[PDB]
């Protein structure tokens, strides 16, 4: 029932812009916990930011404070993410996440199809 | 007997009080804020709340038919002088901020009922009345009030349960927020508002009306089979008062949170305009989140869901109000006839908290808008929230001693539960000091935040020894 779209890839140089989202639906995504992720070529999975909702609070990983932001909109079911000064570390597979704990001790995840983005 | 509803019956009335006594307006605004800053996720942590207080009443009933005396009583003959006086006024800061936050609950509530025809100030005049019918009825003396209490509890569960029906949330959502405790991805500010709600429900004076109120009732304590009984029944019947209590709270925080939850401004601005209220400029028209309070939940409220809803939702505060000042008299009478022994009408506590109350207040309300009559009670809300500690460890600290308790002293889980509650809640204060002194981080201002906030420590710690020596 879980369903995840990207959609925003494409190629674009270092210090660019450009918008992605994660369009779902089947489930209400206003009330529950938003995470992105994004797998590099060659390494592992990495937490980048997550919009819990709990407070509408935003929490980004190290390497993205101060340079992507990112919003919601519910009326959607839609989540966006805007990237400025894209460097060329930040080309990888981009994906988007569900943590629905589903009111047991233990979680699942549901991720989407996958954007490709490229910085030159 | 195991069990029997006629020992019930002969030995009910200290719920009907007690009930109300957990439904102030502070309280309602607790619930609501959860409703659109939390959501259902937020909605276990009031059953904690519930669940650990009633574990405090069942103390304070022990205290309270154990011996004779109530809790206020025995704090006269346990404490030092000097500790009891500074006691004293603390628990009584409690009393002012509980009546503060109702005065603008009962003002935010006319200025709604009334479409904004009668001002703010005119709201904050009008519940001088209040103090007139307290006047009344001392002149009278009937000095049962049971059948208010039971009234007043009928029109809040009724306006509550007709917004329940017509906002008709998912059950699934708020009996999967109930019963799995599950709260992620939350920072300072989140864990604040949680503390909010778990001090807003436990009360700090509501140890002293079920000890009072248990007081009242006649048991023989040097036979055991009588106190024994009457400590059952009393518990059963807290239970009872404070189920119905939780299942009012669930009821608003399952409201705001099914519709209200995530909404932007522009959309309640748009529906606002369709049903053409006439209260849909307060709303910013920009990308921002929805922010609640009495006023602007009220409007939005009526908004979504007729006048009928805003209206039936004012008259509900209103009754929150009456119900806190009637608590409120009640716990003040009680604790100056016990700390200091000064007896003194209802009338005398209720003129004392509601001219104390007023003059803030209805100096905020010329001098600032609306939107910062509601922002003053954050001041008091976290106010309440310091203090809430001290309705813990006297509670223990004396229904621990063997001398004070006879035989009847709680189990060695009860000591340790407590050990562990008193260290979590001491924890939770000094971590909060900290980071409230650093905001200001002035030179000398933040001389006089660091000698109160040194003196308040000093009183937890002191109270917190005691509370070790005593387990």
């Amino acid at each position: 029932q879980v369903q995840l779209v990207e959609s925003g890839g494409g190629l674009v140089q270092a210090g660019g812009s450009l918008r992605l989202s994660c369009a779902a639906s089947g489930f209400p995504v206003s009330r529950s916990e938003m995470y992105w992720y994004r797998q590099a070529p060659g390494k592992e999975r990495e937490w980048v930011a997550a919009i819990h909702s709990i407070g509408w609070n935003t929490r980004y990983a190290d390497s993205v404070k101060g340079r992507f932001t990112i919003s919601r909109d519910n009326a959607k079911n839609t989540v966006y993410l805007q990237m400025n000064s894209l460097k060329p570390e930040d080309t990888a597979v981009y994906y988007c996440n569900v943590k629905d704990a589903g009111w047991f001790w233990t979680n699942y995840d549901y991720w989407g199809q996958g954007t490709q983005v490229t910085v030159s | 007997s195991c069990f029997s509803f006629r020992k019930l019956w002969a030995f009910t009335g200290p719920g009907f009080l007690m009930s109300i006594a957990y439904l102030d307006p502070g309280n309602i605004e607790s619930d609501l804020q959860s409703g659109a800053v939390a959501g259902f996720k937020l909605l276990w942590i009031l059953l904690l709340a519930t669940l650990v207080g009633l574990l405090l009443q069942r103390l304070a009933a022990r205290l309270g038919v154990v011996t004779g005396l109530h809790l206020a009583e025995v704090c006269h003959r346990q404490y030092p002088k000097v500790p009891r006086v500074i006691l004293w006024l603390m628990v009584e800061l409690a009393i002012i901020g509980s009546d503060m936050q109702e005065v603008i609950g009962s003002a935010i509530a006319i200025n709604l009922l009334s479409v904004g025809r009668i001002p703010l100030w005119g709201g904050v005049l009008i519940t001088i009345a209040d103090t007139f019918v307290f006047l009344f009825l001392d002149k009278y003396g009937l000095r049962k009030l049971e059948a208010f209490f039971g009234f007043l509890i009928t029109i809040m569960a009724l306006t509550f349960g007709y917004e329940y029906v017509t906002v008709k949330p998912s059950q699934s959502q708020v009996l999967k927020g109930m019963f799995v405790p599950s709260c992620s991805g939350c920072r300072t500010p989140q864990i604040e508002q949680a503390v909010g709600i778990v001090g807003a429900v436990i009360m700090p004076h509501n140890m002293y009306l079920h000890s009072a109120l248990v007081k009242s009732r006649q048991v023989n304590r040097n036979n055991k089979q009588e106190v024994r009984e009457a400590n059952k029944y009393f518990f059963i019947e807290s239970c009872i008062a404070l189920f119905v209590s939780f299942i009012i709270n669930v009821f608003v925080v399952s409201v705001f949170a099914e519709a209200f939850f995530g909404k932007t401004n522009e959309q309640v601005v748009e529906v606002c305009t369709n049903t053409s209220s006439p209260h849909a400029g307060l709303f910013p028209k920009d990308n921002s989140t929805l922010a609640v309070d009495i006023y602007k939940g009220g409007v939005v409220l009526g908004c979504y869901f007729g006048p009928a809803a805003l209206y039936i939702w004012a008259v509900g505060i209103l009754a929150a109000g009456q119900s806190s000042t009637m608590t409120g008299t009640y716990s003040g009478q009680f604790v100056m006839e016990g700390f200091l022994n000064l007896k003194w009408s209802r009338f005398a506590r209720v003129v004392l908290t509601r001219s104390i109350a007023i003059i803030p207040t209805l100096l905020v309300a010329v001098f600032q808008d609306v939107e910062h009559l509601t922002g003053m009670n954050d001041f008091l809300n976290v106010l309440q929230s310091l203090q809430l500690p001290f309705a813990l460890i006297p509670i223990l600290t004396f229904t621990s001693l063997r001398p004070v308790m006879s035989d009847f002293a709680n189990g060695l889980g009860w000591r340790i539960a407590g050990g562990i509650l008193v260290l979590i809640i001491c924890s939770i204060n000094m971590y909060f000091v900290v980071v409230y002194v650093r905001d200001l981080g002035h030179v000398a201002l933040y001389v006089v935040a660091a000698v109160v906030s040194v003196a308040y420590l000093g009183f937890v710690f002191y109270l917190g020894w005691q509370c070790l020596i005593a387990l």
